[PDB]
């Protein structure tokens, strides 16, 4: 409601670099807030699309950014009879970026891994392997919980138990307040999905350059399941952390699954041991249920509620019986041990083919009314199919179904405006959070300063 | 307040030739003149005629689990032609395919040897992955489907779901590429045995650009934008197949038939069936699917301005009328089913000329109703 669309700011990078995909705030020790924008298609040194991450300062006018430097060179090692290789071409470094405190974990979900043995091999599978850096201190480390030398024949004879080869680790990167690095690997364990948590401090303090295959002591991962219901969950598509147990000691893991229970979709809530506590099936099948989650306290009571996006929520109309307008569900959290049940609120879109709900961002007390507000994405909403960002406000009963403020796309058609959203950080020290939105079609990022 | 028939033609009985003037709906054009704050009604006499040419595009899944079904399609064209001949004297058959996006993590990109054939480790030869691969255009020659099959091979993708939705759009919108007839009823048979892919299965492969209704099949008979375009959604999948007057027929196995029968509710003009895992039960599936979709006369309204709405009454088989019904079921060949529509406008719009169509789903002929105000 107070996010002005007149005064804009435009950070652009290389052309044809898909800049602006994954973007985050970054607060230093002195309180200055920088911006860490990913760009999974920026060219590397070898004239190849090795991705990139640009650390853009806060400038009122925007412009170009100085890129962070990471090891973008292929590594080869010979340990015993095994030859370890890591491949960085077409890795999309920046496709999932997260920054916590003073550490930038800019992750490349497609850094491949392979192991050779005479004639046999472990296959170059997109395990995903993602980097860490501390620009203020200049310390560098890497982590990849799904690296193993198990051969193809052994996996075939065993029949695919504990298969992390297809992890794509770092895809869903959320860092706990405690300091634990949580990764989501929707391709692991027979292409059902997993979750991988290891400490950030252990990651920094247990990495040695030049060793491709090593394991952290504190690595704790999920468990494979033979349940035919669970097949192809993509479990880990978007991890979220919040208080869903009642005990402050345990930070529970909210995990989305686009496909479950015969192509329905689900959103699960599990503890630090990855044991199931709650599970919310999809209300309408294959309607984009199981991707977007946003653990935020919408009602203001103090209990962390839940949001789920569903941009392909098709409904009925009068002229024609089809209306793909997308829908954002609300699941409140009842007092006591009662589980989350029917969807407390159903937010409807209006523009057909609107793609409404592709990203949900908790913008905090945007109006300083006392309740958390969210901004639901729409890459191709609006009358001309250019893009919309719809801001829904929070209240005691939930969310107002009327978008208080809709931001139209400065960029031309095809920019996918509104794809990635981040909030709840005061970039101008004016008292209200300033929202930044990524559009990779225009290779630009629009920073709105709240009034 | 006049609704004089601007043009009307006699409904045909049997079609031996000159299909361009079948005129399966009467009246064709009616000029509507509604005074402000009033209503008017017009009569409709839809009647589907026998021997109405149709064209059928057989879209099929061809993943590794989809192999054994392909061993029973070598003579589908001859068998389908004989069965459909009893109900239509002119048939057109097409063929398509799909596996998934040829991209990581769906294909065997390692070692560089495996990039030419994924199934190298089990001593088998399979084609590289492809998202959509048009093979045959709809031609009235029966032998085209027989020759096209037994030439195509089977690819191999890792996960269970496939890129079927990508192939269906390229069937829907590439009308010139495949050869849709404008004076026929179109049946799209989509056969699969496993799950299918939806939107935001893209970021798992880095393929984020969403699908649009455009036709990206170039001169190579290939979905040229396979590795850069996303999957199509439900509104894209047909709202775009309603637009081309097309009927979609799922043909899926029992282990997945539950969702598809649960999914035809949100997409109209669709009849789900059960496909035996040897694809020996698809010939009877398609024939029975048309029988239900034919004797289910609906009434879809296109380009209806918001200034007015339509009220529907039905006069189905037997003189019994059903108020508040816009569709009749349980018909057969040659049935004449009447309808009653009352048009109500609010005041008088400042346009004085508008035109909307009253059309039976999947059928060319429609009532081009022209509404004027005075
Ligand atoms: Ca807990
Ligand atoms: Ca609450
Ligand atoms: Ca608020
Ligand atoms: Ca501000
Ligand atoms: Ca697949
Ligand atoms: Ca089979
Ligand atoms: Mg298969």
């Amino acid at each position: 409601l107070n996010l002005d669309p007149v005064q804009l700011t435009f950070y652009a990078g290389p052309n044809g670099s898909q800049f602006g995909f994954s973007l985050d705030f970054h607060k230093d020790s002195h309180g200055r807030v920088a911006i860490v924008v990913g760009a999974p298609r920026t060219l590397g040194p070898s004239q190849e699309e090795t991705g990139g991450v640009f650390l853009c300062p806060w400038r009122a006018e925007g412009g170009q950014c100085p890129s962070l430097l990471f090891d973008l060179r292929d590594e080869t090692r010979n340990v015993g009879s095994q030859t370890l290789q890591t491949f960085k071409a077409r890795q999309g470094l920046g496709a999932s970026v997260v920054s916590w405190s003073d550490v930038i974990v800019a992750c490349a979900p497609w850094q491949h891994w392979n192991v050779l043995e005479k004639t046999e091999e472990a296959e170059k599978t997109p395990v995903g392997s993602c980097f860490l850096a501390q620009p203020e201190s200049g310390r560098r480390a890497e982590y990849s919980p799904c690296r193993g030398n198990t051969l193809s024949r052994i996996y075939v004879e065993n029949d695919f138990s504990w298969d992390k080869r297809y992890c794509e680790a770092g895809f869903s990167s959320v860092v706990t307040q405690a300091g634990e690095l949580v990764l989501g690997a929707p391709g692991g364990y027979y292409f059902l999905g997993l979750l991988a948590q290891a400490p950030v401090a252990d990651i920094f303090s247990s990495y040695r350059p030049g060793i491709l295959l090593w394991h952290v002591s504190s690595q704790s991962l999920s468990f494979d399941s033979s349940n035919p219901e669970y097949f192809d969950g993509y479990w880990g598509y978007s991890v979220a952390v919040g208080e869903f147990d009642g005990d402050l000691n345990t930070t529970e893991y909210v995990v989305g699954a686009p496909t479950w229970s015969w192509t329905l979709g689900a959103v699960e809530i599990l503890d630090s041991y990855y044991q199931r506590l709650h599970r919310l099936r999809g209300e309408q099948m294959a309607s984009y249920f199981g991707h977007s989650v946003a653990v935020t306290d919408v009602n203001g009571d103090g209990r962390h509620d839940l949001l789920v996006g569903a941009p392909l929520y098709m409904e009925s109309r009068a002229d024609r019986k089809l209306a793909e307008v997308g829908r954002v569900y609300l699941f409140l959290q009842p007092r006591g041990p009662h589980a989350l049940g029917a969807p407390s609120l159903l937010l409807t879109g209006t523009q057909l083919y609107g793609r409404f709900g592709s990203a949900i961002a908790p913008l905090g007390d945007l109006d300083r009314d006392g309740y958390n507000d969210i901004a639901v994405a729409a890459p191709y909403g609006g009358p001309s199919g250019r893009g919309q960002v719809l801001v829904f406000l929070g209240q005691s009963e939930g969310l107002r179904s009327r978008p208080s403020q809709v931001l139209d796309s400065p960029f031309p058609t095809g920019s996918a405006f509104g794809f990635s959203l981040r909030g709840a950080v005061d970039i101008d020290d004016n008292g209200y959070p300033d929202l930044i939105v990524g559009a990779y079609g225009a290779n630009q990022v629009a920073v709105y300063r709240a009034q | 307040s006049e609704a004089r028939v601007l043009e009307d033609r006699p409904l045909s009985d049997k079609g031996s030739g000159d299909s361009s003037q079948v005129t399966q709906v009467s009246p064709q054009r009616i000029a509507l003149r509604l005074r402000p704050d009033d209503s008017k009604n017009f009569s409709i006499q839809v009647r589907q005629v026998e021997d109405y040419p149709v064209d059928i595009y057989y879209l099929m899944d061809l993943s590794y689990s989809m192999k054994d079904d392909l061993w029973s399609i070598q003579n589908l064209g001859t068998k389908l032609a004989t069965q459909m001949r009893k109900l239509t004297s002119n048939l057109r058959i097409g063929f398509g395919a799909f596996v998934d996006k040829p991209v990581s993590p769906y294909m065997y990109i390692s070692p560089p040897e495996a990039l030419e054939n994924p199934c190298y480790d089990m001593k088998t030869t399979c084609l590289p992955m492809f998202g959509y691969k048009h093979v045959l255009t709809l031609t009235d020659q029966v032998t085209r489907f027989n020759e096209e099959v037994k030439k195509q091979s089977v690819s191999r993708n890792r996960d269970a779901p496939e890129g079927g939705f990508d192939a269906i759009m390229q069937a829907t919108v590439c009308d010139e590429k495949i050869g849709w007839r404008n004076d026929a009823s179109h049946l799209l048979v989509f056969t699969t045995d496993a799950k299918t892919h939806i939107a935001l299965d893209g970021r798992l492969a880095g393929i984020v650009q969403p699908n649009d209704g455009q036709c990206h099949v170039g001169s190579d008979n290939h979905y040229s934008a396979s590795t850069t375009m996303d999957y199509p959604s439900l509104g894209l999948m047909t709202e775009k197949l309603s637009q081309k007057n097309i009927n979609l027929i799922f043909a899926v196995t029992e282990n997945v038939v539950n969702l598809y029968q649960n999914y035809s509710e949100l997409i109209p003009g669709t009849t789900v069936g059960v496909l035996s895992m040897d694809s020996s039960n698809v010939l009877q599936l398609i024939v029975d699917a048309y029988g239900k979709i034919r004797s289910k006369v609906e009434l879809e309204v296109r380009d209806l301005p918001e200034e007015l709405s339509l009220s529907f009454n039905a006069t189905c088989l037997n003189n019994e009328v059903i108020p508040g019904l816009k569709s009749c079921m349980g018909l057969k060949i040659g049935d004449t089913v009447s309808f009653s529509i009352e048009a109500k406008v609010r005041g008088c719009p400042q346009e004085k000329e508008k035109s909307f169509t009253i059309k039976p789903v999947g059928f060319k002929d429609s009532l081009i109703v022209q509404v004027t105000f005075d």
